[PDB]
């Protein structure tokens, strides 16, 4: 902490802090109350919603943290991650 | 009014309702309006289930699936007293009370293991994998400690029933 | 007779008129509104009777106004002809318990016409449940007493202002037509040296384009208007001429963008004033334009004319000019001036009937779209009334207005005084009028208008101060709205005995005079000289018989809270602005005393409340009982009134209701039966009287708190019931349902001790924090076993299972004995919202005694909080032994300007010993002895009404001849003071001190309920500070000013400290805890949350705040 | 460019020809034309 | 026995300042607290309470005692 | 010209390019500061960043639908209006003519009206925060206390002091472990007054 500085956001750095693009506008499902996919709220942009659980049933314990599964592409981590991780739009 | 109905269903509630459960919805929505205007009264559970032929369980799951959100900044009641965002508690928080009762439970259950003798203090830790996140069934043991897996079994079983003497026991009842 | 407990009487001046029903306010309007048999009753009589009164009800008038629709082609009409209502099917203690808004239904006949069929079908339709009215004037909402509080609008008509521009350094005059309903227009004159108009305020323009575009021409136009320069020279300047010209330039103007059209631009104007829908100006809005613009007889229901708007602009220029008297426009000569918004004439309340009025209008209105709608895509011979109508719109109207509304208050049942002062508040906050940043320094003040139609005295003390007040002792509503009030009829100096009904602007007219002007053995005046008021709220005199009206009663200025202080007049009106607001914070005790002395009018305060019992009947009791009472009429009837008891009022305090009656004792009509909470024999009794004594006592009593003897904590003297209800619901989630069972998982054995067989707190069991009233599971949750849980449980061979303990626990700092517990389950007949298959609700309900901290006041707004019980012994005691029952600071009344205080406290000691004056010949004692307070007993009450008190002379002679209450010495010196034996030390002290008894109330601002701590508890979730609020262990907010002052002091780390470590940050507050119960130093702070989620949030608006550091990228 | 964007979109239809039975089916005709074209 | 009970003159008088004397008398006290919960380590470093201690006690109250009777120096570095 | 030389200076000394001004890519907060968190009751809580963001996202997929196919020059300037509308509305919803009223009861928050006024994150939750271990109560006369005194009730003192009595329980042993010496203080027995 030596100095806030603060700028224009140009488009290459928007891009830069993004994780990832969100393409729709689904939030959640309405039975199974999970986020869904590439929407607001999905995992795979932002963050696990359980700490070091994944979305779809595969790697779901603290030991093997740090690796990204396959299947649903959640990367598996504290979900603390959802407060820092932000996407952005493409218009 | 077929692309209008359509993107209305698809686009309208805050929670995505697939087209098939909005048109469940919006037709017991509006057949019970219906009932309401014949009968002058609040129809019963069953006969609106005998009405969309369904059973009363899919009406309740219709009827709690067709609401709505309550926005979070929102007049809590008062002239400024904040906003309804501002009242609700989160469950994420570690509860700091919970987070030392587990320290000391860690380093409580770490003692009494290690006044156990080095391999079976070694053996239960892996069987409860108070090292790692993942503990290690009896056979699962027996390849870098180098016993069988009846020998390491057996070995468990003495463990378990040192810890549960009274002497080590104490201490750990307290915790649950 | 026998109506009221006997009370001697002060007062001077007898009454003619009595007070009237005092919640008239709220049932007259609801009678009104529901057009029901008693409305038309009282229609009939004030017609037999020759009072006006509007001879047509409030729903079938809104039912008419709605014309039949009619379609593009004009074949079909729906005929809304009669209205009807059916008993309500709910009883109103069943609507109250099962959580039901007490309604009934309302049918109506719709009738089809159709021209080109030539036949009528006529069928009932039913609109929807109905929020019906008790007859105390409350609306039982989902088990909750709601009440409508009436509303302070500007009534719709004309309003002329008067101005000074500093920049021109001439006068500037406005004028303003507010309609009741559609769109608002203003005429100013003389802005720039031209008068103008605004259409909505859209665009400058001037007054001759409106003329012009009316069919009014320019030779007339000039031929009425050549005799004022300014409205020549308006004329004059417009180059525009011909009707057409001047409607195609204002419809350019007010739609720019489209080409102007004849038609189009006459049909809109037409729509905007013309049409009777969207300028629909009520009736009040008529009665009073065709008075003030003084029209003789215009249409008596219509929208605003061209003559009418010619009229205004004549009447502008003529107040522009200076002239002050002229001619009215087809009318009579009138006075031309300015007229002051602020004056009650132009102020109008709002009615609980005519706001349920126009909130139905509403609804019928969106019923008319969506009809009209229906119909333009409906086939004939397929549409018929009880099909086309929709009645969503309706009750969902009358359903959202009773709910989230700022008028549908929450009752306050502190007391039955709460009770009515809720009822006859008048709160100018609402929708459609004065809101609170709207406020300003005219509207709060008082106005000399606000003489018995509105209490000056009480109002909220917050920053809504005056805007709220309640309605004078004899105010009555006037048809139109406005507020009226009665006053004497003179006539050549003889006033009669004949009354009339005063409204805001009659009043101004005549003169009228002072009640408390004394009057001769004669009817006539005893004194030439009288006060008088008259126009503008003048106050000076005028001799001798010219005036014709005078107040009945003295008390009309002031309200029932404010009527109710004794000695009222010697205090400052801040005091007694206090002392009326805080009179409606008393809570009901144990067991309640009247005032032995008070105002003469608690009686009826109390018996028109709703709280106390009372007869229907004249018979004789047959059976008496504490829950129930039976009577039997000489007719043969028999009825039982039930007892509620110990029934959680709003604000959880009891309602215990007491037996006055014997067995055998006659009765009559409206006698009382059974007192209610805060009440005695039909008296109304908000708190005890106590015996005090006032002298600073070792600084106990500094600033204003107060001393009171443990003999009140021994006695039971000040102690309040309190009721608490908590409840919770066994809902199902998408694992599974919640089960209200006793074996609820990881508990020990006794912590279930006293709970009943399925899971229930038993009834008459003490609880304490923590104690598990009703025992709730989780049906189950995904359960990873943590390492650490997963050996121990090996050990310890217990099975952690998926389902978890979620039980109802009494929350921190609680006691207390339950007293009731009601189920309702889902499969059973009663019926629960969606989901919650169970729902348990456990009163539980303490005694609290009067303690330290507790909050105690009087009736003239001396208050304090309690710091100090000494035993009985400590107290000093007087002569005979009694110990002072509380001690007060003298130093609040000089500063405090409240004597009035002092002088009840004086007449408080004497009525408590009797008096006994008969042959003194003293001017006092003939007073006492015509009035009939002469020979007093001990112990009986005593009344000096609120403007017609006890002389101090009085005071000074029955103290010099009190009776000897022991040995033939009276305790008390002729001074109204005595000898204080200190209780301590034993000495006497050095100089008599002033005791008596007072009136002491308990506040409902007790110590527990505000008593708060924290150490750690819930946190917000999208910042995580801890959260606010005592219901959820809330810490207090480090507001601005205390990180100043602490930056004052130079402490810098405590401030680093109560910014982070003690909220924001989530490592920290682990960490800080865990060294702390460890024992090692607090760990170094880290960055708060609140700071990262605003560099994220800007983040979000595309401005890269990036944190660097002096050397390249910095570490955090 | 005005506030209510709803009102500059109904000025952006503006004055249009409604299209009469004989103009729409030639236009019809037309378009079947460009479409083989 | 309170709060009070060492003046603050002496203290002002020793440390030439008041914010200064906070300060210092502050890290004495983590130090003595820092000393108490070493639980067997015993870092030579550490230094224990030079003041007489009682059973049970608070570091600071300990801290400004020694500040008290002058014994402990600070110096700037 | 004074204005203009200011600003055209502004731009030219800082390395940034002005291009800054039209954005292209809209950042989105993350979810857990927009919570649409579970209510007990089957209801939700639903922020209306949620609603704004819902809305530019739909915009942006018709756009981009009605540029796939070819589409009238009216309909698509029509949409990105609307695009442009939604953008506006979200980081200031209100600063054009109406604003997005959403619900119709109250306008819409938008991403700048956090982080303003009175209720804004820079003076409600940065400058004044809300603080553990406190305690609140009416205030009595004492004057038998000292100038450096002052009375704490027992229960406000005994739970403003939890993690220090715990301490001190647990080494006098007067209870047995940590959690112990928790559920002794919260039953509230003499000791623990002691
Ligand atoms: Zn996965």
């Amino acid at each position: 902490f030596d100095e806030l500085r603060i700028g224009l956001a140009t488009a290459d750095d928007i891009r830069q802090w993004s994780h990832g693009e969100v393409k729709k506008p689904e939030t959640i499902n309405y039975r199974t109350l999970k986020p869904e996919k590439d929407g607001l709220f999905c995992e795979k942009i932002f963050g696990p919603t359980r700490d070091w659980e994944c979305y779809c049933g595969k790697y779901k314990r603290v030991r093997f943290k740090g690796i990204i599964c396959e299947r649903c592409g959640v990367e598996v981590t504290r979900a603390k991650v959802r407060r820092e991780r932000m996407g952005h739009i493409e218009l | 009014r077929q692309a209008i109905t359509r993107a209305m269903a698809d686009q309208a509630r805050t929670i995505r309702i697939p087209v098939h459960m909005v048109e469940v919805i919006n037709k017991l929505a509006r057949v019970q309006r219906q009932m309401l205007q014949d009968l002058g009264r609040e129809p019963t559970p069953e006969e609106l289930a005998k009405e969309l032929d369904m059973t009363p369980e899919k009406v309740i799951e219709v009827q709690k699936y067709g609401r709505e959100p309550i926005s979070l900044h929102t007049p809590l009641g008062e002239d400024g007293d904040s906003e309804f965002g501002d009242l609700i508690e989160d469950s994420e928080a570690v509860v700091p009370a919970d987070a030392v009762s587990f320290t000391l439970l860690q380093e409580q259950l770490h003692s009494v293991l290690d006044t156990l003798s080095e391999r079976e203090a070694g053996v239960v830790s892996m069987r409860f994998g108070l090292t790692d996140g993942q503990p290690k069934t009896l056979d699962e043991i027996g390849k870098v400690y180098g016993v069988t897996r009846e020998r390491i079994r057996q070995i468990e079983s003495k463990t378990m029933s040192k810890l549960r003497h009274p002497s080590r026991s104490q201490v750990l009842r307290d915790y649950l | 007779a026998s109506t009221a407990p006997l009370r001697i009487s002060f007062a001077k001046i007898k009454e003619p008129l009595e007070v009237p029903n005092l919640l008239a306010l709220q049932t007259e309007s609801f009678d009104w509104l529901l057009g029901n048999d008693a409305w038309k009753a009282r229609v009939e009589s004030a017609l037999e009777s020759g009072q006006d009164v509007p001879t047509k009800s409030g729903l079938e008038e809104i039912f008419e106004e709605i014309s039949p629709i009619e379609d593009f082609s004009g074949s079909m009409s729906l005929t809304f002809r009669d209205h009807r209502f059916e008993p309500p099917k709910n009883s109103i203690d069943e609507c109250k318990d099962r959580d039901f808004t007490y309604a009934a239904p309302l049918f109506v006949t719709a009738e089809f016409t159709n021209n080109e069929t030539g036949e009528i079908k006529s069928q009932t339709v039913f609109m929807g449940d109905f929020p019906l009215m008790t007859n105390k004037g409350t609306f039982v909402i989902n088990g909750t007493e709601r009440v409508v509080v009436s509303q302070l609008v500007r009534s719709p008509g004309v309003y002329f202002d008067s101005s000074i521009d500093k920049t021109s350094d001439k006068d500037i005059f406005s004028a303003k037509i507010i309609p009741s309903r559609g769109a608002w227009l203003e005429m100013e004159i003389d802005k720039r040296d031209m008068v103008g108009v605004r259409i909505d305020r859209k665009r400058k323009q001037s007054v001759t384009v409106l003329l012009k575009a009316l069919g009014w021409t320019t030779e007339q136009i000039l031929e009425e208007f050549g005799e004022y320069e300014s409205m020549r020279a308006t004329l004059e300047k417009d180059h525009t001429q011909g009707q057409d010209d001047a409607l195609l330039d204002i419809y350019r103007k007010l739609r720019p963008g489209e080409p102007p059209t004849r038609e189009a631009a006459q049909t809109l104007l037409e729509n905007l004033y013309f049409n009777p829908k969207r300028y629909d100006l009520a009736k009040v809005g008529r009665y009073k334009v065709n008075k003030k613009l003084g029209a003789d007889e215009p249409l008596d229901a219509g929208v605003l004319t061209t003559d009418d708007v010619i009229a205004t602009i004549k009447y502008l220029v003529k107040l522009h000019a200076g002239e002050t008297e002229t001619v009215g426009e087809s009318g009579r000569e009138i006075v031309v001036e300015t007229d002051d918004i602020d004056h009650f004439g132009n102020r109008r309340i709002r009615n609980v009937g005519e706001l349920i009025q126009n909130q139905v209008r509403t609804g019928l209105a969106r019923m008319e779209r969506v009809v009209r709608e229906r119909m333009t895509t409906q086939d004939v011979e397929a549409i018929t009334p009880q099909t086309l109508i929709n009645i969503r719109p309706v009750v969902a109207s009358i359903k959202e207005f009773f709910g989230t509304s700022q008028l549908s208050q929450f009752m306050d049942q502190n007391n039955p005084l709460s009770g009515l002062t809720h009822k006859r508040r008048l709160n100018a906050l609402g929708p459609g009028g004065l809101s609170r940043e709207r406020a300003g320094f005219e509207v709060r003040d008082v106005h000399p208008s606000h003489y018995g139609r509105m209490c000056p005295i009480e109002t909220p003390e917050g920053p809504n101060i005056g805007l709220i007040g309640s309605l004078a002792s004899y105010g009555r509503i006037n048809p139109f709205g406005f507020i009226e009030t009665p006053y004497r009829k003179v006539v050549e100096g003889q006033v009669t005995d004949d009354v009339d009904y005063l409204t805001a602007d009659e009043e101004d007219r005549f003169v009228i005079a002072q009640a408390n002007a004394a009057l001769g053995d004669d009817m006539r005046f005893a004194e030439a000289r009288v006060l008088v008021r008259r126009r503008g709220g003048e106050v000076d005199y005028v001799p001798g018989d010219d005036v014709d009206y005078m107040d009945v009663s003295p008390r009309q200025m002031v309200s029932v809270a404010t009527a109710m202080i004794p000695f009222l007049e010697h205090d400052d009106a801040n005091r007694a602005l206090m002392g009326a607001n805080m009179m409606r914070q008393a809570v009901p005790l144990i067991k309640s005393e009247s005032p032995l002395v008070g105002t003469g009018m608690e009686y009826r305060s109390a018996a028109d409340a709703g709280d106390v019992v009372k007869a229907e009947k004249a018979g004789v009791v047959q059976e008496v009982s504490a829950d129930y009472i039976t009577t039997t009429n000489d007719d043969g009837t028999y009825i039982t009134y039930r007892l509620a008891k110990f029934s959680r009022s709003n604000q959880g305090t009891s309602v215990n209701q007491k037996v006055i009656v014997a067995e055998g004792d006659r009765i009559i009509e409206g006698q009382v039966l059974a007192d209610g909470p805060a009440t005695e024999n039909g008296e109304m009794a908000l708190g005890k009287n106590l015996l005090v004594a006032f002298m600073p006592w070792e600084g106990h009593n500094y600033e204003d708190a107060i001393i009171l003897s443990q003999r009140l904590v021994q006695d039971d003297v000040l102690s309040s019931i309190h009721i608490e209800e908590h409840e919770v619901d066994a809902r199902d989630t998408k694992l599974g349902p919640e089960e209200i069972t006793r074996d609820i998982p990881n508990v020990s054995e006794e912590v279930l001790a006293d709970l009943d067989e399925r899971g229930i707190i038993r009834i008459g069991a003490e609880v304490v924090a923590g104690d598990i009233l009703v025992g709730k599971v989780t049906p189950k949750g995904e359960t990873e076993l943590t390492p650490e849980e997963r050996l121990l449980r090996a050990i310890f061979g217990e099975k952690a299972r998926e389902v978890r303990d979620t039980s109802l626990k009494v929350p921190h700092g609680e006691i207390g004995k339950v007293i009731g517990v009601r189920v309702f389950d889902r499969e059973e007949g009663d019926e629960l919202p969606p989901g919650v298959n169970q729902l348990v609700r456990v009163y539980v309900a303490q005694k609290r005694k009067i303690t330290d901290g507790d909050k105690l006041a009087g009736r003239h707004g001396n208050k304090g909080v309690i710091s100090k019980i000494n035993p009985i012994e400590d107290m000093p005691f007087l002569e005979d032994g009694t110990p002072v029952d509380i001690i007060l600071n003298p130093l609040a009344v000089p500063s405090r300007m409240n004597p009035g205080q002092v002088l009840e406290i004086h007449l408080g000691w004497l009525a408590s010993r009797g008096w006994d004056v008969s042959g003194l010949a003293e001017e006092w004692a003939q007073r006492l002895q015509v009035i009939g307070a002469d020979k007093v007993e001990p112990g009986t009450n005593v009344a000096t009404p609120v403007f017609d008190g006890a002389r101090e002379d009085e005071l000074a002679g029955l103290l010099q001849h009190t009776i000897p209450n022991r040995d033939g010495e009276r305790m008390v010196l002729p001074s109204g003071k005595a000898r204080l034996f200190d209780g301590r030390s034993g000495e006497p002290f050095p100089e008599p001190i002033s005791v008596g008894y007072m009136y002491i109330l308990k506040l409902h601002h007790l110590v527990d309920d505000k008593l708060h701590a924290r150490s750690t508890g819930p946190y917000s979730m999208i910042t995580q500070q801890p959260l606010g609020g005592k219901a959820q262990f809330g810490g207090q907010r480090f507001g601005e000013m205390e990180v100043w002052a602490l930056e004052a002091y130079g402490a810098a780390y405590a401030l680093q400290e109560l910014l982070t470590i003690k909220s924001d940050d989530v490592t920290g507050r682990v960490k800080v805890y865990e060294a702390i119960v460890k024992g090692e130093n607090i760990p170094e702070p880290g960055i708060p949350e609140s700071f990262k989620v605003l560099i994220k949030e800007m983040q979000s608006l595309c401005l890269n705040v990036e944190v660097l550091s002096s050397d390249g990228m910095s570490i955090e | 460019a005005t506030a209510d964007p709803v009102k500059d979109y109904l000025k952006q239809i503006g004055k249009v020809p409604l299209l009469n039975a004989e103009q729409e089916v030639e236009l019809a005709k037309r378009i079947e034309a460009g479409l083989f074209a | 026995e309170g709060i009070i009970n060492p003046p603050i003159d002496e203290l002002l008088e020793a440390t030439d300042s008041k914010y200064s004397l906070v300060i210092y008398a502050a890290k004495r006290a983590r130090q003595i607290n820092a000393y108490y919960s070493q639980l067997g380590e015993g870092l030579l470093e550490y230094v224990g309470p030079l003041v007489d201690t009682h059973v049970h006690e608070k570091p600071l109250s300990i801290a400004l005692r020694e500040i008290n009777a002058g014994l402990l120096t600070s110096e700037a570095i | 010209a004074l204005k203009r030389l200011k600003v055209v200076s502004a731009f030219l000394q800082t390395s940034n390019s002005p291009k800054g001004m039209v954005l292209d890519c809209v950042p989105v907060i993350p979810p857990d500061l927009r919570p649409m968190v579970q209510l007990d009751g089957g209801r939700f809580a639903t922020s209306d960043l949620n609603d704004l963001y819902r809305r530019v996202i739909n915009r942006n997929n018709r756009l981009k639908r009605l540029l796939d196919l070819g589409a009238p020059e009216i309909i698509v300037n029509n949409e990105k209006r609307m695009l442009q509308e939604a953008v506006d509305a979200l980081f200031d919803n209100g600063r054009r003519g109406r604003p997005v009223t959403g619900p119709g009861n109250r306008p819409l928050k938008s991403l700048s009206d956090m982080l303003k006024g009175k209720q804004g994150r820079f003076r409600q939750n940065l400058l004044g925060k809300r603080v553990d271990y406190s305690a609140r109560s009416v205030i009595v006369v004492g004057p038998q206390l000292k100038l450096h005194q002052c009375g704490l009730p027992k229960a406000m003192a005994l739970e403003l002091f939890k993690p220090f009595v715990m301490k001190r329980l647990v080494d006098l042993n007067h209870a047995q472990n940590i959690k112990s010496a928790k559920r002794m203080v919260e039953r509230g027995r003499t000791v623990v007054y002691d």
